[PDB]
């Protein structure tokens, strides 16, 4: 149904555990988001330091989506071309950790969190082809 | 059955993935013919590598298309490439996966040539890129933690995040083996010897390799060796003229420790960790700290670990613990990390598909590896 086509297509190949669609500009919000899971908690702080033009505190801070904490491994969210961003979960004490890509089109973010053990570049090339759609449907 | 390729600037190591060891070593040199005229001279080729190009020196001019790490020549490359899976491996590249390595910082226009090589030009099936460093540090059985990785042009420091680089906090320092080996060299002139030429500069290298070491106290060893001909040794040339290195042996690796001592501004290499672990994230530099991994050439002196714990714990929050691990292997990490990765049923997972290719092309490779 609507945005949620998005998602649902998302997760549908089991490699994900978690994926949404946020309108980041004006007033940030939730478009979709899979349900009791962690993107779907995202605030607008947060959405505003991913595309904030500080692009080097989060390095050394960290960042946290939904109050999950982050760590940024490569950012080129703003840069032509290229539109993502890698993170990876920061857990305690052997608790398994995920990477995450953002990838940001002219009005969204596509986020996409893979289970245990997925690839960080199968996470990126999904979400950005994900993306890639939106952006050709001036999204 | 997949082929890990690690390409350095000097030597290239190619093998099997899951093989203890390359299955082939060979200088990384492309050979073409010499002003000599077609047949009578020899070669009749126009193109020759590796070990045939080494001993066919005369009569070719040997290019090295790889230089700090970075390639400087596609067509070069490419004969590479060709003569390892052609005429050292004896395999053909259209049946095997195939994973590359890459320095760190490896330029995009670099990585999708790479990558479009492999495909058009060789019908790789499948191909991964990894970082050099990365593949050392999984070599040590880590995930998380600082590779320092020293060779003969180039020194990087390489933080890494559960199998993830973090280029952001990488830092390049343009201080390796050569620079030691020309200091050597210098110093060693310096004292009454002559080492000046080419012929004399591998004398010199193998002097380094044999007989260099790193002091834990500078100033200590320095009034050791000042009172002392207990740190003295003696080396028998190619000749017959043995002869008695002291002072230089310590004083040469020290180098890497305080680069004013050839002429540069730069910080050392204790320091240059450092500020790496600096630039990461507060709540994995506990583990950098900890996980703090040497390889390449460079890193084979004894006493390096030592001394790269002693000024990392005077730089670092005091009440932090450090931990310099130095694999006896260290020399061949990268080849190795390579064939641990490769071997696993999971790679199928990482690597990237010829349809991939057919689909989204050369840029592929920013999206899939890193
Ligand atoms: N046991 C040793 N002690 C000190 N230095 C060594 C030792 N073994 C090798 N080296 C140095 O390492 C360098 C060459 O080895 P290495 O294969 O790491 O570099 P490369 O891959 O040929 O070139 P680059 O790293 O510039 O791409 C030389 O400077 C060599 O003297
Ligand atoms: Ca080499
Ligand atoms: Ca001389
Ligand atoms: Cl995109």
């Amino acid at each position: 149904a609507g945005w949620n086509a998005y998602i649902d297509n998302l997760m549908a190949d089991g490699t994900c555990q978690d994926a949404a669609i946020v309108g980041y500009k004006d007033s940030p919000s939730v478009w979709a988001a899979v349900p009791g899971k962690t993107f779907v908690n995202i605030t607008p702080a947060e959405v505003g330091i991913l595309v904030g033009k500080d692009r080097s505190s989060f390095f050394v801070n960290g960042l946290t989506l939904g109050g999950q904490k982050c760590s940024v491994i490569r950012d080129s969210l703003l840069q032509d071309g290229e539109f993502t961003m890698d993170l990876r979960t920061k857990s305690t004490g052997g608790a398994p950790t995920f990477n995450i890509t953002v990838t940001m089109t002219a009005k969204t973010l596509v986020l996409l969190m893979g289970k245990e053990g997925v690839h960080g570049g199968m996470i990126n090339k999904k979400c950005y082809e994900m993306a890639s759609h939106l952006r050709r449907s001036q999204y | 059955a997949a082929l890990v390729v690690d390409n350095g600037s000097g030597m290239c190591k190619a093998g099997f993935a899951g093989d203890d060891a390359p299955r082939a070593v060979f200088p990384s040199i492309v050979g073409r013919p010499r002003h000599q005229g077609v047949m009578v001279g020899m070669g009749q080729k126009d193109s020759y590598v590796g070990d045939e190009a080494q001993s066919k020196r005369g009569i070719l001019t040997l290019k090295y298309p790889i230089e700090h790490g970075i390639v400087t020549n596609w067509d070069d490359m490419e004969k590479i490439w060709h003569h390892t899976f052609y005429n050292e491996l004896r395999v053909a590249p259209e049946e095997h996966p195939v994973l590359l390595t890459e320095a760190p910082l490896n330029p995009k226009a670099n990585r999708e040539k790479m990558t479009q090589i492999m495909f058009e030009t060789f019908n790789t099936p499948a191909m991964y890129v990894a970082i050099q460093a990365v593949l050392s540090l999984y070599a040590s059985g880590r995930t998380t933690g600082i590779v320092m990785d020293s060779g003969d042009g180039v020194t990087h420091t390489v933080p890494i995040y559960e199998g993830y680089a973090l280029p952001h906090a990488i830092l390049r320092l343009d201080l390796a083996g050569r620079d030691l080996t020309d200091y050597l060299m210098k110093i060693l002139t310096e004292r009454g010897y002559s080492f000046t030429t080419t012929a004399e500069r591998e004398i010199v290298r193998d002097i380094k390799e044999k007989l260099c070491y790193v002091a834990l106290d500078f100033e200590q060893e320095m009034a050791t060796a000042a009172s002392s001909s207990s740190l003295e040794k003696s080396y028998e040339l190619p000749d017959g003229q043995v002869i008695t290195i002291g002072n230089e042996r310590f004083r040469c690796p020290e180098a890497l420790f305080q680069p004013s001592f050839l002429g540069m501004e730069s910080c050392g290499i204790h320091e240059t960790t450092f500020n790496s672990i600096m630039k990461c994230d507060v709540d994995i530099r506990k583990d950098l700290y900890a996980n703090t991994v040497l390889s390449g050439g460079t890193t084979m002196y004894p006493g390096i670990a030592d001394r790269m714990q002693k000024e990392i714990t005077a730089l670092a929050p005091s009440t932090m613990k450090i931990k310099i691990i130095a694999p006896p292997e260290r020399k061949y990490s990268v080849w190795i990390g390579g064939s641990i990765l490769a071997s696993l049923s999971t790679f199928q997972q990482m690597w990237i598909s010829k349809q991939e290719y057919d689909e989204s092309g050369p840029s592929i490779v920013h999206r899939k590896c890193f």
